[PDB]
């Protein structure tokens, strides 16, 4: 392909006179044939209207997804807490055992087993989840919704040594 | 102000694409309006789309409701029904949302039918303008589709049983490759795992990304070919008549569309549409009484209600009954784009037109415009066979065999009586142009003979006899009130009147400035 | 045309900027000749009701949003009645309120904006054969320039490797 | 086909538009392609997107893999993560594409980053192209998070404990609305069930539409403000100098995509990037040493793990360590589109500007530019702390103390250093102004003294000497070789020679081509 110069010329900078006098002249006959320089009723109602209308549907549109954080949701044995003052090592029913099981990683029928002080060394640590004896190991159904509740819980985990 | 605007021309110097923007002339007929329709609504189904999107889950693995709508408590359902139920009962304004979203999409299909209809009536498709009509076909097709797919993302039991016998069933009785693509869309056998998410992405996605492309060809073609016009006064091949965009056109625009939002909006508030709730989650074993798709997939699922069993059995290979209405989908597909080059090959008329068409004046094409829509509310009504069968008390059987009867023999007839109907009205316009309008008023002539007194347009002969006139494909006056005759009452307000002086000034003026704009029409 | 072109009015600029765009308007005359009259009074109050109901409406919207009771309470123990409200009142005022808007905007452009009517001169058909010599020039020169018209092996290749690798 | 364009001139008749887009001039520098290599890697995200949209579910409901990838038989993982490993190990060829996505991503920002510092270093940025600077950082923000958001699809145990950490735990710890905003997001606490369909949503349709509408703003302003150029010869403010679109341009455009379209295919096909099987599903029990977010994003990583821990405690309130990393990275956000006013209210240069500087020229604003350059450069260092006292033997906490003093220390180090070297070669393009080029030749000169020998550049005066020149913001040569010197061996292929007479036919011709081209640029 043979090589080429070539110089643009580019006609930069503010449009000509002309141009300028044409558009403006276009837009301000337009603006003040319409005489809404002289209708503040009609001005100022449009204003309120579009604003009301316009804030009315922004309400809307994001109302749905607004959730109140502090809301009692959680069942204690004080009443009900809000999600981020709970973790699942908290009480139920005043005086509820909750054990420190440590889990077997097996699908058997326990995934999650109880722990006794030998079973452990001087060096040892270990991770360790509630367990509420009411779960029951992970054979029906509802026992193993139960237990994956337990296992996906952001404060659960906890740390023997 | 006028320094933001100095800078602005410092900077980017437009200046004289905007005025020549700024003074794009526009027709104004009611009926250049059908396309602003469907983009209205095309706009409204993007907003409230993205909306849903935020809390759609398009899985099909399967869950337990314990939710608030008690009626479903301990109901399996898939994670696409449950979501579905979530956006209607938990979310404070999804059921609103939801509700115009479908609303929105019947009125698109139906703008976009009406608009094809004024298309194809007027001639505005001819040699200029037939690869904007190709572009206006797709669109069609292109939106039967994604609203097919849309009201199938619930996975109810009615969008379920459709989706199992259209999609499914259809594809996979197909002669050679069938099966193949059936396996290739599914991933498998008809309810796998991948249906549900393929069609979200396919939803959400790809075809409204491919139609807002289109959208937007199809309207730079029509902004920079300039719009058609009536034949009229000062109408002629090489003008526009109308209104400048800036102050007027710009204006109409944003009321019609601000319009049609709010009737979108009260419909979708006050009636209720797919209550997925009061169905179930879909299931293989369970079926209803209820069918019959959205209303613009009405016409194929009429035709599979009414052909005949006509099958084929040779060597260990079989051809269902199905392919037939697969055979007749595609050829109307094919079809519905070809048909200004066959007119054109069929006419032998090769010019360039920028005036339309009065469909009384092309007699043969409203007939057959007229014989297609006529085979099209056949096919439609066929499809709600069993809901007018119950309520118009008419036998199941009786409305198959009226519908399959129909098909073939009310097309044709309707074609007949549309020929006439057309040549009755252009017979009608030139009896009108021979005489003047008829006022109804009589007279009786003291010899006792009863005259009518009509009124000419033009001039008249020594004898008083109006001169005949010309025809020019623009409509003529058939009442006598609508020319200017006993009009303009009192000008008060309702109750009380105005000033006698106040009225005539009005008067006069309102005479004055009319006759101004009729001369200035007639005269240049 | 030269720097003097100023001292030249609304009503001249507007002319000269159509005539170069290829426009020309005919009959543009204001809605309201004759000096203040009750009837224009009327229109500018019935103009104003449609927007001060659109806001009212809007504003009812709202409210009704913040304040009403939206839950599923679905049964016949306490026969509800106020569940079964809350979309269509949603749906009533949203629509009423942009409709009204809607409304006054079509009758300000039908009572007070000026009428008028503009023609525009399409220039279709065939591009000027300056335009259409020019380009072709353009393209053939491009085309013939290349050389690619005598390498049929260099054309051929070219073929074939995006063939295959399409 | 000449009967084709006929018909299209006929009925569209550009004719005018289309020559005027065929004489456009652009320029021929190498930096001008940084842009083009962000545009042809965001085509390729494209394409490869589309693609995987059609086999992923991103639903966050858990399920039992039972797959072929053994190492995974049993495991308890959700339905995204599923899907993730479906693409990978079962489907003919998905590894391959989503690994060809993820190095175009990583092309992409890093392709953003070398354009962004070539704009800002030679001032391109300047009166007339402000706004196309500021939406520019507008794009580089949002494919900051387009990308962000893209890895966290897989939901798997990087990606997870990222999410969490940066997430979660960063907008729960804002001042006043803080837990309101992660509600909000999230649906309650961190593992809800709605993030990773949302996430998919706000990924595939909104980020993507808003990206494709502003890089049709930036091309668009780009092609219309016409694109801007070094001093040189024959360049004035008011030119362009360089080569025509339709031959040349277009097809070294073309041949570019195609370059980088290969280099992408080549490093997705033998390099391996993110191979979430050797990790877990995400669990919130479980954890690594594995860190360090894509590096894009490793300055936010790195901010919060040298940041030292300064909380606020008052009457029952909180204000944590992260709100440092929270304020710092917004303060970075909106410092950097504001530059050019900044800039321009400090400097008080309000002109237009068409011609480009050289680096060297603004010591300043090189300087400062260094800085930032060596602030980012710390903290990304920062973000691989335990890689790096693991790979080179250093203590964790002496990493941690190297990178918190660095910060503070080592850019003014950087930008006294940057404003020196710019004044020395300065002063080296002065030297080789005043005198000429020093050719290396020495001489004796019998009376014992020893001269280099110098090249002039223009006129010379009576004495030998040349007259010295001035400045003109071009570069200058430094090399004899670089001048037509000492070139052109002889012309055979590589082992065997032409003829003498070709071989003397061909220097003539070129040595005739190239002094016309010289003549033809520099006289006029
Ligand atoms: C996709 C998603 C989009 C969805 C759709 C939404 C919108 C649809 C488009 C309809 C509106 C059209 C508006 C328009 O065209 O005006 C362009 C208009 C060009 O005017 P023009 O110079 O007279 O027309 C060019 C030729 O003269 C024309 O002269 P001609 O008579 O010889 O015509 C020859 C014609 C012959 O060819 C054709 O007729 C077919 C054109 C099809 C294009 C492919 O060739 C063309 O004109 C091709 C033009 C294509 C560019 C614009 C169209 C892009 C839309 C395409 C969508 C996707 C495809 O540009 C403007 O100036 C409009 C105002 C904007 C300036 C404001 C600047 C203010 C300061 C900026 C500050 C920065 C912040
Ligand atoms: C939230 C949840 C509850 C439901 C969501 C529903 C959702 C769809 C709400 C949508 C809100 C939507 C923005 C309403 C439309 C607003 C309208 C257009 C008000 C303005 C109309 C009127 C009062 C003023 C005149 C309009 C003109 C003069 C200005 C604007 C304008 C517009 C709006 C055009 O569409 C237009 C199109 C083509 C050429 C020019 C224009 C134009 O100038
Ligand atoms: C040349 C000039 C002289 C004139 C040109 C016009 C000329 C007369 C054309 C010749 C006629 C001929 C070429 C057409 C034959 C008819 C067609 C094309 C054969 C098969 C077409 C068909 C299988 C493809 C259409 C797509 C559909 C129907 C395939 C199956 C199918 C699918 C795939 C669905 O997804 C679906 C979803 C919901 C409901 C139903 C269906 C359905 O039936
Ligand atoms: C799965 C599977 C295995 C991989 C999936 C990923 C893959 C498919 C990514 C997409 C691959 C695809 C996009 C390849 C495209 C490569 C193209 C550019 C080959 C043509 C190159 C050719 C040698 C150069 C000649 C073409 C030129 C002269 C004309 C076309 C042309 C082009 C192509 C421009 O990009 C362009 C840009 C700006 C202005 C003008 C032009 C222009 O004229
Ligand atoms: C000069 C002059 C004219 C201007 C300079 C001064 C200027 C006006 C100061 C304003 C800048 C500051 C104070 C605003 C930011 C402070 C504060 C509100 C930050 C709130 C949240 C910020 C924006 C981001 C938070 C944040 C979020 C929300 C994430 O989702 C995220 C995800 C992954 C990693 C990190 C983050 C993250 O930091
Ligand atoms: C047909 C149908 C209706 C019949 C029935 C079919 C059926 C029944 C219905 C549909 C059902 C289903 C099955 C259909 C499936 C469809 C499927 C989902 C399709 C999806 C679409 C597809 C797969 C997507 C992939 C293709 C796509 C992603 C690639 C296109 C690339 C995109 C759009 C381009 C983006 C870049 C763009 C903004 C810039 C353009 C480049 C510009 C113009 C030049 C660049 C450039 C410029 C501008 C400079 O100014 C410049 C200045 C100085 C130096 C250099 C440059 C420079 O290089
Ligand atoms: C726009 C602002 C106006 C929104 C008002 C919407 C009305 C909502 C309401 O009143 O609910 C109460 C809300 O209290 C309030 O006063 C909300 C006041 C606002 C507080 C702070 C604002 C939120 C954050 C996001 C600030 C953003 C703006 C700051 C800029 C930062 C940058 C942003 C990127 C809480 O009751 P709740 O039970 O949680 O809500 C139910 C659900 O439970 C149930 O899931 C159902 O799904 C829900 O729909 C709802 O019914
Ligand atoms: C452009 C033409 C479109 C048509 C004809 C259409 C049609 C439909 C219909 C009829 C439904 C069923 C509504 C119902 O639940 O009763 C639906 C659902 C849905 N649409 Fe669209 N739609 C379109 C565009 C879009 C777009 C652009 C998006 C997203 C950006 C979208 C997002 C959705 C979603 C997420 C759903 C499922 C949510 C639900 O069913 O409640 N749609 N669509
Ligand atoms: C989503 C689908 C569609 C949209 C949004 C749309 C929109 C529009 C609009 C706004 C106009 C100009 C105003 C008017 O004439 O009403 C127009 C004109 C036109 N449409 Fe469509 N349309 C669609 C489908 C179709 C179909 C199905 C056909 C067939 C078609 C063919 C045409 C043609 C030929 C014109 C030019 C007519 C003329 O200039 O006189 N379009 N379209
Ligand atoms: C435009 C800028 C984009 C960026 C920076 C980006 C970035 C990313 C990255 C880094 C990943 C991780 C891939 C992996 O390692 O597995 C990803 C995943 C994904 N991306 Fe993108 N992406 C972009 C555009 C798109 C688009 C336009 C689509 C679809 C139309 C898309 C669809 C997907 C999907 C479905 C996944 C998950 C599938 C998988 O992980 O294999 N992306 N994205
Ligand atoms: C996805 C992001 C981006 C894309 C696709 C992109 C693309 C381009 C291209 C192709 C050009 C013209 C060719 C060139 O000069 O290399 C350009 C010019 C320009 N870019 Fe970008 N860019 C991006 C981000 C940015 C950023 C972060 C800044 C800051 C910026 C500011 C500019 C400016 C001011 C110009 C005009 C410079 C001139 O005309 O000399 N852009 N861009
Ligand atoms: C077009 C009409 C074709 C009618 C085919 C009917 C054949 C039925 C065969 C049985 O078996």
């Amino acid at each position: 392909i043979p090589e080429e110069i070539s110089i643009q010329e580019r006609h930069d900078g503010a449009s000509r006179e002309i141009d300028r006098k044409t558009v403006v002249a276009n837009l301000t006959d337009a603006f003040e044939g319409s005489t809404i320089r002289r209708r503040k009723l009609i001005g100022l109602s449009f204003g309120v209207g579009m604003g009301a209308f316009g804030l009315g549907t922004l309400v809307a549109f994001a109302g749905g997804l607004i959730k109140n954080p502090w809301k009692p949701v959680v069942p204690t044995a004080e009443g009900k807490k809000a999600v981020l003052w709970t973790s699942g090592w908290t009480p139920r029913y005043q005086g509820e055992t909750i054990y420190l099981a440590r889990a077997t990683g097996t699908e058997d029928g326990p995934p999650f087993i109880k722990m006794r002080p030998e079973d452990m060394d001087a060096g040892g640590m270990e991770t360790v989840f509630p367990w509420r004896e009411s779960d029951g190991d992970g054979t029906t159904v509802e026992s193993h919704h139960k237990l994956q509740e337990i296992a996906m819980g952001i404060r659960n985990p906890v740390m023997l040594i | 102000l006028a320094r933001q605007a100095e800078d602005i021309d410092t900077r980017y110097h437009p200046s004289a694409a905007l005025r020549r923007q700024l003074n794009k002339v526009f027709p104004t007929h009611w009926s250049f309006l059908l396309g602003e329709i469907a983009l209205y609504s095309f706009v409204v189904l993007l907003i409230t789309g993205v909306y849903l999107t935020l809390f759609f889950d398009p899985s099909m693995v399967d869950v337990t409701y314990n939710g608030v709508y008690q009626p479903l408590r301990g109901v399996e359902m898939s994670r696409a029904y449950q979501s579905a139920l979530d956006i209607s009962f938990e979310v404070r304004g999804g059921l609103f949302v939801r509700q115009i979203h479908h609303w929105a999409a019947l009125m698109f299909a139906a703008a976009i039918m009406v608009h094809l209809a004024r298309i194809f009536f007027t001639g505005a498709f001819r040699r200029p303008r037939e690869t904007n009509w190709v572009i206006g076909s797709l669109l069609l097709i292109l939106a039967m589709f994604e609203g097919y797919f849309g009201y199938s993302l619930p996975d109810d039991l009615l969008s379920g049983l459709g989706l199992r016998a259209a999609l499914s069933s259809i594809t996979l009785g197909m002669p050679v490759i069938g099966t193949w693509l059936h396996w290739a869309l599914f991933g498998g056998d008809f309810p796998g795992t991948i249906l549900i998410p393929r069609l979200y992405a396919l939803h959400i996605l790809l075809l409204p990304g491919i139609i807002l492309a289109l959208i937007g060809l199809h309207l730079a073609l029509v902004w920079f070919q300039k719009h058609t016009q009536f034949p009229g006064p000062g109408r002629t091949e090489h003008n526009v008549v109308g209104v400048r965009v800036m102050p007027v056109f710009a204006f109409k625009s944003g009321a019609f569309f601000a319009a049609i939002v709010g009737v979108l909006g009260l419909m979708g508030g006050l009636l209720q549409i797919n209550p997925i709730w009061n169905l179930g989650p879909y299931k293989p074993s369970q079926v209803s009484a209820g069918s019959q798709p959205d209303f613009y997939m009405m016409w194929t699922e009429g035709l599979a209600r009414i052909w005949p069993p006509w099958e084929f059995y040779f060597w260990h290979h079989t051809i269902p009954a199905p392919v037939w209405v697969a055979v007749i989908m595609g050829l109307v597909f094919v079809l519905l784009p070809a048909y200004p080059f066959l007119e054109k090959r069929f006419t032998g008329d090769y010019a360039h037109h920028n005036l339309l068409q009065r469909p009384r004046d092309v007699p043969v094409r409203t007939a057959i415009g007229a014989m297609a829509i006529a085979f099209y509310m056949v096919l439609t009504l066929a499809a709600m066979n069993d809901i007018i069968a119950l309520k118009f008390h008419i036998s199941l059987n009786a409305t198959t065999w009226i519908g399959r009867i129909g098909m073939v023999i009310l097309p044709p007839f309707v074609y007949f009586i549309t020929y006439r109907w057309c040549i009755g009205l252009q017979r009608s316009d030139r009896s009108v142009l021979e005489h003047g309008v008829e006022t109804g008023i009589i007279k009786r002539l003291p010899h006792g003979a009863y005259i009518e007194l009509h009124q000419p347009l033009g001039p008249v002969d020594e004898h008083g006899h109006p001169i005949p006139l010309q025809y020019q494909g623009a409509p003529l006056p058939k009442r006598m009130n609508k020319l200017g005759s006993a009009g303009s009452p009192g000008s008060g307000s309702f109750l009380f009147a105005d000033s006698a002086a106040e009225d005539a000034a009005l008067r006069e003026a309102g005479h004055a400035a009319e006759q101004r704009a009729l001369a200035a029409l007639r005269e240049h | 045309d030269e720097a003097a072109l100023a001292a030249m009015s609304n009503q001249e600029l507007l002319a000269l900027g159509g005539k170069l765009d290829g426009v020309r308007i005919a009959y543009k005359e204001p809605r309201w000749p004759v000096e203040g009259t009750k009837a224009e009074k009327r229109a500018e109050r019935s103009v104003a009701v449609w927007l001060l109901l659109g806001g009212v409406f809007g504003l009812a919207l709202l409210l009704i949003f913040l304040f009403w009771p939206w839950e599923f309470k679905a049964a016949d123990g306490e026969s509800d009645f106020i569940y079964s409200l809350t979309t269509p009142l949603y749906g009533l005022t949203f629509g009423l309120s942009i409709l009204s808007i809607a409304i006054g905007a079509v009758l300000y452009q039908k009572r007070f904006i000026p009428e008028e009517i503009s023609i525009q001169e399409r220039h279709d058909g065939a591009s000027r054969e300056i335009d259409r010599k020019t380009v072709v020039a353009n393209l053939t020169d491009a085309f013939e320039g290349s050389t690619i018209r005598r390498r049929k092996l260099i054309g051929l290749s070219f073929g074939v490797g995006m063939g295959a690798f399409g």
